[PDB]
């Protein structure tokens, strides 16, 4: 659909090298790594979530398009 | 050796000044004249059956003497003969409970006695506060009691209202200043300042007075086949 | 943030509850009435010889006088009349004590005993009632065959 | 059978003007109590 690429572009950690890209009938892969500093067993104190965002080609040979960069504090989970 | 009752007068303990004062003013009695407690105050002290009938040594206060009286009249007495003799002695036993006992009759007003259904939601709450709340601390002795009160006001508003709306009590913490938490309601449904209760709003009150996981009430709501329980339960901390 | 803190924002919303009434008249002060009528009426009537009504009731195909009024003037029920006209058709009942072990204290079915609130009543019964209330096609079992 | 009939009616409030204030407001309270005691019965009975 096209209402999904918007909620995506609605995002702040879903940034790319070029928003121009076409995001329909495309398949994306998210090889993300998370770092976190706690202050309790559940209540985080700092959260990093980075990692590339890759796309299927007609060959399905994934390729890099954009980057995730989520930063946060006092979280209770990972969005 | 050990010393149980020699200690309760100490300062480190939580008993109240006047309680220590009385338990001091009571003179003991030697073993020779020991077992007279089954009948009389032996030095300002008596034995009393439990809800299990088992005996208990206790100071000779007006309230526990009243306990003694009911124990040789009411619970000694069996199931069927219980309700009716209560129907009879009501006017007297509640006068007592309100004069010389720690869990009084709920349904009383400015000293004027009555029953539950003779009592308005407004009086209900103004007494719930009068007991479950402390003007000194301006706090609630507990919260199952404050919780009780809030769950009461909730269906109050369920009743007098017409269609759905938002509770004027969204968190029971609003009760921490009660006398306003009521007018906040009894100005929303002034009818209750006048109306008595529906009984459907009595059986509830009671099923709640019998709530496990909650602290029993510091009063008596009713007379029924369970008077003893409502009478002699959690009857220790008060001192 | 967790709904831990946002749960409180799931506000508590009270369903209403049926508080039937007796429809007693209203009593206005002596002013509104000693005025509406002539002041010459005072001391002018032997009341012993004046008659009055003091109570009344009724039974019909619209139950009592409290509810018929509704279908008489308003054309449709309140809930105060949708339960009363359900307590007297054997649709619902009461129960205090315990069921499921849990203490229910309120209205309930009478064929299932499955608890109910006086809100899910109208949507649940208002139909059959009106299919079984008022003028109708005669129902034999009220007339033994 | 031709035993026809015609009753009529008046509004009560055309009554209390026949009497004195103190007696009215005295009547008043003596009723309010009733409504309540009646409210009670109606419901204790309606349930059980
Ligand atoms: C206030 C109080 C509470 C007691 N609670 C218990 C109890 O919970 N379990 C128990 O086995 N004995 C209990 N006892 C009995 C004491 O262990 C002890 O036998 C008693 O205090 C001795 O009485 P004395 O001070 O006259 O020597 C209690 C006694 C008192 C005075």
């Amino acid at each position: 659909t096209s209402k999904d690429i918007a909620v995506l572009r609605s995002k702040e950690w879903f940034q790319l090298d070029d928003e121009d890209f076409d995001l329909l009938n495309k398949t994306l892969t998210f090889e993300t790594e998370t770092e976190v500093t706690f202050k309790n067993a559940n209540i985080f104190s700092s959260v990093k979530c980075f990692g590339p965002i890759k796309v299927e080609l007609p060959t399905k040979e994934t390729v890099e398009i954009g980057i995730v960069d989520y930063e946060a504090g006092a979280s209770h989970g990972n969005p | 050796f050990l010393f149980g009752s020699r200690v309760m007068i100490a300062k480190e303990v939580k008993t109240s000044p006047d309680a220590k004062k009385c338990i001091a003013a009571c003179t003991g009695v030697p073993d020779d004249k020991w077992e007279q407690t089954y009948k009389k105050p032996t030095g300002g002290i008596v034995t009393v059956r439990s809800e299990m009938g088992e005996p208990i040594h206790k100071i000779a206060t007006r309230g526990v003497m009243l306990w003694k009286e009911f124990d040789e009249t009411i619970f000694n007495l069996p199931k069927n003969k219980l309700v009716p003799t209560l129907e009879a002695k009501r006017d007297y036993i509640i006068s007592r409970l309100n004069a010389d006992f720690q869990k009084p009759w709920f349904a009383t007003v400015n000293g004027q006695a009555r029953d539950l259904a003779t009592m308005t939601y407004e009086e209900v709450a103004k007494r719930l506060v009068e007991l479950m709340f402390i003007r000194s601390t301006n706090s609630w002795f507990d919260v199952t009691w404050r919780t009780f009160t809030g769950d009461f006001l909730r269906r109050v508003e369920e009743r007098f209202t017409k269609s759905k709306t938002l509770s004027l009590i969204q968190s029971y913490s609003l009760l921490d200043k009660p006398d306003e938490a009521i007018e906040k309601v009894f100005n929303a449904y002034p009818a209750a300042r006048e109306q008595f209760l529906n009984a459907q709003d009595i059986d509830h009150f009671l099923s709640m007075c019998q709530n496990p996981m909650q602290k029993p009430v510091p009063f008596v709501p009713v007379l029924d086949r369970r008077f003893e329980i409502f009478f002699k339960k959690d009857s220790l901390w008060q001192s | 943030n967790g709904n831990s803190a946002d749960a409180a924002y799931a506000q508590v919303e009270i369903q209403p509850r049926a508080n039937i009434q007796l429809d007693f008249p209203e009593l206005k002060p002596y002013k509104q009435v000693k005025q509406i009528a002539p002041a010459e009426l005072e001391g002018l009537l032997d009341l012993e010889r004046v008659i009055v009504v003091t109570g009344f009731a009724e039974v019909g195909p619209w139950g009592s006088a409290r509810t018929r009024w509704e279908m008489e003037a308003f054309g449709e029920f309140s809930l105060e009349g949708c339960v009363e006209m359900a307590w007297i058709m054997g649709f619902i009942s009461y129960h205090n004590g315990n069921l499921k072990g849990r203490p229910y204290t309120g209205w309930v079915d009478s064929k299932t005993k499955e608890p109910v609130d006086d809100k899910d009543v109208k949507a649940k019964y208002e139909t059959s009632i009106l299919e079984h209330s008022g003028i109708r096609l005669i129902e034999p079992e009220l007339f033994n065959g | 059978g031709q035993k026809g009939g015609q009753a009529i009616v008046v509004h009560p409030d055309y009554l209390y003007g026949a009497i004195t204030e103190d007696r009215y407001n005295e009547y008043v309270a003596k009723v309010s109590a009733r409504e309540k005691s009646a409210y009670k019965f109606f419901h204790n009975g309606m349930i059980y």
